[PDB]
């Protein structure tokens, strides 16, 4: 600690890109189009 | 006979027996219809084994339009006679390389695939597989639609 004091750190107002950090994810991680699903048998008879 | 592999060329069977018994009478090479048809106990076998290639090929190539088809119907569109059709059927049926089901409660029955008992299955795969077919409709009718546009 002698030599080594730490400084608070903080992560900048990113909204600027935050916003395209959200919405391309949020629109893709998330069926992308998300006219897909819309897998509905095989899994459930598997999950039954 | 090579255009025989496809469509199985459901031909009437005597207008092939002209097209290879002409070869008999053959002014030019026809040590080929010797080797073919110039023999007895094999080659008359061979044009045995024609009848043979022809009904059950014919049975290959049919097996789209099936389900609903007729024993005398049957004849009718396989070049030979019912129970021609019925010792073909017989043949056909318990060398049952394919499966069928067939029954003369009515004699409407076809040289058929399982015959479609299967559940959900296939409403699964229409469903779910069409529906993905619309979404890549869209995600390329943005795209052409716009190329289209992009003059404008």
């Amino acid at each position: 600690n002698r030599h080594y004091y730490s400084i608070t750190i903080n992560y900048r107002k990113n909204e600027l890109e935050q916003k395209m950090l959200l919405n391309l994810h949020k629109k893709s991680w998330m069926e992308g189009l998300t006219l897909q699903d819309y897998v509905v048998k095989e899994m459930l008879e598997l999950a039954k | 006979l090579l255009k025989l592999f496809t469509t199985m060329e459901l031909m009437r069977w005597s207008t092939l027996v002209e097209d290879y018994g002409m070869e008999l009478r053959k002014g030019s090479l026809e040590s080929p219809a010797t080797d073919v048809f110039g023999s007895t106990e094999e080659g008359e076998k061979r044009w045995k084994d024609l009848k043979n290639r022809v009904v059950e090929h014919n049975i290959r190539i049919m097996a789209k339009y099936y389900t609903r088809i007729t024993m005398k119907r049957m004849a009718q569109l396989l070049d030979l006679s019912v129970d021609e059709s019925e010792a073909f059927l017989s043949n056909l049926v318990v060398n049952k390389t394919i499966f069928a089901k067939v029954d003369r409660l009515a004699g409407i029955i076809n040289f058929q695939r399982p015959k479609d008992p299967n559940n959900l299955l296939n409403d699964w795969s229409q469903k779910l597989n069409s529906l993905m077919s619309l979404v890549n409709k869209t995600t390329h009718l943005i795209a052409k639609e716009e190329m289209i546009h992009n003059l404008q």
